[PDB]
């Protein structure tokens, strides 16, 4: 109930137009900010107790921000594209020691976002359906975030089936991604705790406090 | 505790 | 094409009519056994080259094993049902230095199966969809895991729908708890990991088989 | 390699 895709398309188009690991932590930082503006946009998030806001986007803003430059890296040869407007190579990846889970954001989503061609509002739909995790820790009411996600889901499969009819299978394919989503988004998050804990690459202060407790 | 994220939210 | 619920209903109904963590891991490897008799009975899968095979089911036993115990424990207040026949209490698990692994089981798996009230026939089309997992590494022809996959959840929503005609969103919700198994599953096989590292909690052969690389 | 499972699936 009011959850028109509409408002979650322009929300997308709203907020964006050596080492690559120290220049994708930089990315990250960056675009953490852009983040919290997007929520923001999303129907009935802003509505939410700002405590059930904070635990929302500290739950998913990794899942969040890795489905945006994959989708943005759909162009991409065999790397993808930064925020800060560089990309990174599949080489350069390897050459960096990130090499494993590098191939695992080519292979599991970005090339499978290229191949069903996901658009932008497909793409919109299912950030908000991960900002809106019902199973995120701390929620004084999981059934109203609950009830969100499932409008969302709601809107996307009438998005689908009415822009694309001719498959029918669409819109499972999307949520199917999620899965791969979940492990990826994981992976990348140890490896942003194994970097702050050697030292090396620096890392800012919104990501540096997205790291922190709980 | 998530000083960075509150006051972005509240504005 | 050729995916009737009916056989994948058939392959659930066939497999299954003081330290809680041993009597999980011993849980476990015994029915590591049964997974691979439910498998043969899903269609089209032992059409499979062997190698992929045993990739699919490397890859998701876990995810596999722990749908199965949570379906299962729908009825039993605070904790899961064992395929030995055994309990293992929310407090127990809790006493063993498991607790919070086992309450997200409880909360995201258990308690969302009995809400929903999922049926056998969606467990095994969820499983089977797990199974056909097209982005395990190493196989043969990922098109054909891909294929077969879509076939399932094809003949999900068809169920859904024509048996829940009043819950539209029911395929997507069923769906939509692939992504808390995908995270579940990578964490109880940290454990497993860890307890193999530490040598306490006795693990059997095929369990330990299934530890071994990749 | 996979001892066990490869037999399991074969017979
Ligand atoms: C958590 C995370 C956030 C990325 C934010 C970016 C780079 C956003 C943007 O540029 O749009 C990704 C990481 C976090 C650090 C490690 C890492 C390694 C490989 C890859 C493909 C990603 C990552
Ligand atoms: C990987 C795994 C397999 C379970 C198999 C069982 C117990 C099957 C069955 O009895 O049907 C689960 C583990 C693996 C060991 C650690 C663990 C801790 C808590 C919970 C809820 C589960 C687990």
């Amino acid at each position: 109930e009011d959850m028109p895709v509409e408002r979650i398309l322009e929300a997308e188009l709203a907020v964006e137009p050596n080492d690559p690991v120290t220049n994708i932590c930089q990315a990250a930082d960056k675009q953490l900010f852009t983040l919290v503006e997007w929520a923001k946009r999303i129907p009935h998030f802003s509505e939410l107790p700002l405590d059930d806001q904070v635990i929302l986007l500290r739950a998913g803003w990794n899942e969040l921000l890795i489905a945006s430059f994959s989708h943005r890296s759909i162009a991409v040869k065999d790397g993808i594209l930064l925020a800060t407007g560089l990309h990174v190579h599949r080489n350069s990846a390897h050459s960096a020691g990130v090499g494993a889970i590098f191939d695992r954001v080519l292979t599991e989503l970005v090339s499978k976002m290229r191949d069903m061609q996901m658009d932008k509002t497909e793409l919109g739909c299912l950030r908000a359906i991960v900002l809106f995790n019902p199973d995120s820790k701390g929620l004084s009411n999981p059934a109203e975030v609950e009830a969100l996600r499932e409008k969302v889901y709601a809107s996307l499969e009438a998005y689908c089936k009415h822009k694309y009819p001719e498959q029918p299978g669409r819109f499972a394919k999307l949520l199917l991604r999620l899965p791969a989503l979940r492990s990826i988004g994981l992976k990348c998050l140890e490896h942003l705790f194994f970097f702050k804990l050697i030292g090396d690459t620096p890392i800012d202060t919104f990501l540096m406090e997205m790291l922190e407790a709980p | 505790k998530h000083k960075i994220l509150h006051r972005l939210l509240q504005d």
